[PDB]
């Protein structure tokens, strides 16, 4: 049996799709499951053990010229999928794109009332509202429709497969991680800092207002007491996922020895070679919490129940600090450094 | 011939003649039957199409072989099984 996923969005709303893929490969064993996503999102599928090969068609534009449209259909259809499960909240136009792919079981999401509520007759199992806010709840409908719906298959087959369990190929684990690490200070005993500025870092597609960045002054105040003490004594990794050659010249986290790297969504290995991580609500949170990798998440407030379900990851290792004011760029940075100084 | 035009502002006179290859349009095609000499300049060595920095011989093979990524995901699954 062949399966195709049409997950939409960038990185943070695509890295959370691994549970669904694992549940697929667990319920129906020996299933070739391919995926189509956006250019920025396909980058995530270079660290997995289920998908056959990814692709890139839909940032889900409005016009896209009617030859790149057909050819896309002309490559979905001519491999004979069976259940093309989808996302992106199909209305009545995008439902036809699933329908023309002559599979057997078309399951997806739909708009509640807005954008031509619709949902069409030519579908199956259309469900809950659109904007897809919460994380690790996420596709929450999917981890129920694929659970024991049919037959003597055991009672719900391991309800929500273990949380993100991304693997790292030892080739990428060694060569590129080492080369970028040792470019500058490196001991495998440092600390990653992610939220800096706003070009395309992860942006989370859902946080909206906070977690996009900090004013880089709080980061300097944190970092000046990070390496202070023989705990790490290595870590000055401001880790700017930006055009930071446009930013490195303004690291007021004084440029004396604050190192820096450019990365795609490959930084999972760089996390796995750190001695921790401290960042705002971003892909780094889920990536660090996937492995042991004791993390420190700093998002706005009380969004934990949306973006961070496994409050106790391993030993309540990953700890979260909120902001009583609600805006991320105000926090008890003193207590933040207090919590961070232990790891 | 050598007609002598007395134009109204200068001192011309001309002389012309008509010429055309009679039938040697056959002989030149016969000489351009030197494409039967396209065999000495083909048995010569190939520049790099036989070089060690080349493997894959289609029109998109070397360029779009590019799916050792799937095999690498499978090797990742196998290493996880180990």
């Amino acid at each position: 049996r062949r399966v195709c996923c049409v997950v939409s969005g960038g990185v943070y709303e695509n890295v959370l799709f691994f549970p669904v893929v694992q549940m697929l490969k667990d319920r129906y064993p020996g299933v070739l499951v391919d995926v189509v996503a956006s250019a920025r999102g396909k980058q995530v599928y270079e660290m997995c053990k289920n998908v056959r090969y990814a692709n890139v068609y839909d940032p889900d534009d409005e016009w896209p010229e009617p030859a790149e449209y057909t050819h896309q259909l002309g490559v979905m259809k001519n491999r004979y999928y069976d259940m093309v499960l989808s996302t992106k909240l199909a209305g009545t136009g995008h439902a036809l794109f699933l329908f023309m792919s002559s599979a057997r079981e078309k399951v997806g999401y739909v708009y509640p009332n807005v954008n031509g509520a619709g949902a069409g007759l030519f579908l199956t199992e259309m469900f809950k509202p659109a904007t897809t806010n919460l994380a690790d709840g996420g596709y929450n409908m999917y981890q129920d429709m694929l659970e024991w719906l049919g037959r003597p298959a055991k009672g719900v087959p391991q309800q929500p497969i273990p949380p993100l369990r991304v693997s790292i190929s030892k080739k990428l684990r060694a060569v590129v991680e080492d080369k970028y690490n040792r470019a500058g200070v490196e001991k495998g005993k440092y600390v990653v800092i992610h939220g800096i500025e706003s070009d395309s870092v992860a942006n989370m597609k859902s946080r909206g207002d906070d977690d996009c960045l900090l004013p880089l002054e709080l980061w300097a105040e944190i970092a000046k007491e990070i390496s202070s003490g023989g705990n790490g004594l290595r870590p000055l990794f401001v880790m700017p996922h930006e055009r930071h050659r446009e930013e490195i010249e303004e690291i007021v986290g004084e440029e004396t020895a604050y190192l820096f790297i450019t990365t795609p969504g490959q930084l999972t290995c760089l996390i796995n070679d750190s001695a921790g991580v401290v960042a705002t609500n971003t892909a780094a949170v889920q990536l660090a919490n996937a492995r042991d990798k004791p993390c420190v998440a700093l998002f706005s407030s009380k969004e934990k129940a949306r973006l961070f379900l496994p409050y106790v990851e391993e030993r309540k290792s990953c700890t979260v600090v909120a902001s009583a004011t609600g805006k991320l760029a105000g926090i008890d940075i003193e207590a933040v450094k207090k919590a961070v100084k232990d790891l | 011939n050598q007609r002598d035009w007395v134009v109204t502002k200068s001192i011309w006179h001309l002389s012309d003649t008509a010429i055309k290859s009679f039938y040697t349009f056959y002989a030149m095609f016969t000489v351009w039957g030197v494409c039967f000499f396209a065999s000495m300049k083909a048995s010569m060595a190939d520049p790099f199409y036989d070089s060690e920095h080349y493997r894959g011989q289609g029109g998109d093979g070397t360029v779009h072989w590019y799916y050792d990524r799937q095999e690498d995901i499978e090797a990742t699954a196998r290493g996880d099984l180990l």
